[PDB]
């Protein structure tokens, strides 16, 4: 139960920057083992491969798996990706500095995107510590 | 892993 590079490859077909995108992929479902490419309509308007899953957030004393989908436009790594918190039946999207109503969420580190210097590596490390002070979702009481 | 997040607040 393992994506291999062939695959990703495939997914990223129609990508502008294809070996960079792909690159970079490999590096963050490494290091974050619960984060899978998928390859879905985006909005149910065009194709485009995200990064699914969870990333490890601690927040008070406790780890929490925070379910996030991560957009690879097909302009990455030159544009930023198109991140989303994504909440279970069982949780509820926290709107405030960082999330929008739809789940949206907004950093500096998105904001100033620059490649080469900013990467998805980077972004996922800002989320944990910004999270880590202020979740994007809370469990339903 | 399982989806989870912090108790309402």
């Amino acid at each position: 139960s393992a994506v291999s590079e062939s695959q990703l490859k495939k997914m990223v077909s129609k990508y502008k920057y294809r070996d960079l995108t792909v690159r970079e992929t490999v590096n963050v479902i490494t290091l974050y083992k619960d984060l899978k490419p998928v390859l879905d309509s985006y909005g149910g308007s065009r194709e485009l491969m995200n990064l699914t899953g969870t990333i490890p957030v601690p927040y008070r004393g406790n780890t929490y798996n925070i379910p996030i989908c991560l957009w690879l436009l097909d302009t990455y790594p030159y544009n930023p990706p198109i991140c989303f918190v994504k909440p279970t039946s069982s949780m509820t999207i926290k709107t405030g500095k960082h999330v929008d109503a739809n789940g949206k969420i907004y950093l500096p580190y998105l904001h100033e995107w620059k490649h080469p210097q900013s990467d998805l590596l980077g972004l996922i490390q800002v989320m944990i510590v910004v999270f880590g002070d202020e979740p994007p979702v809370f469990s339903r009481p | 892993p399982e989806p989870t997040a912090p108790p309402e607040e």
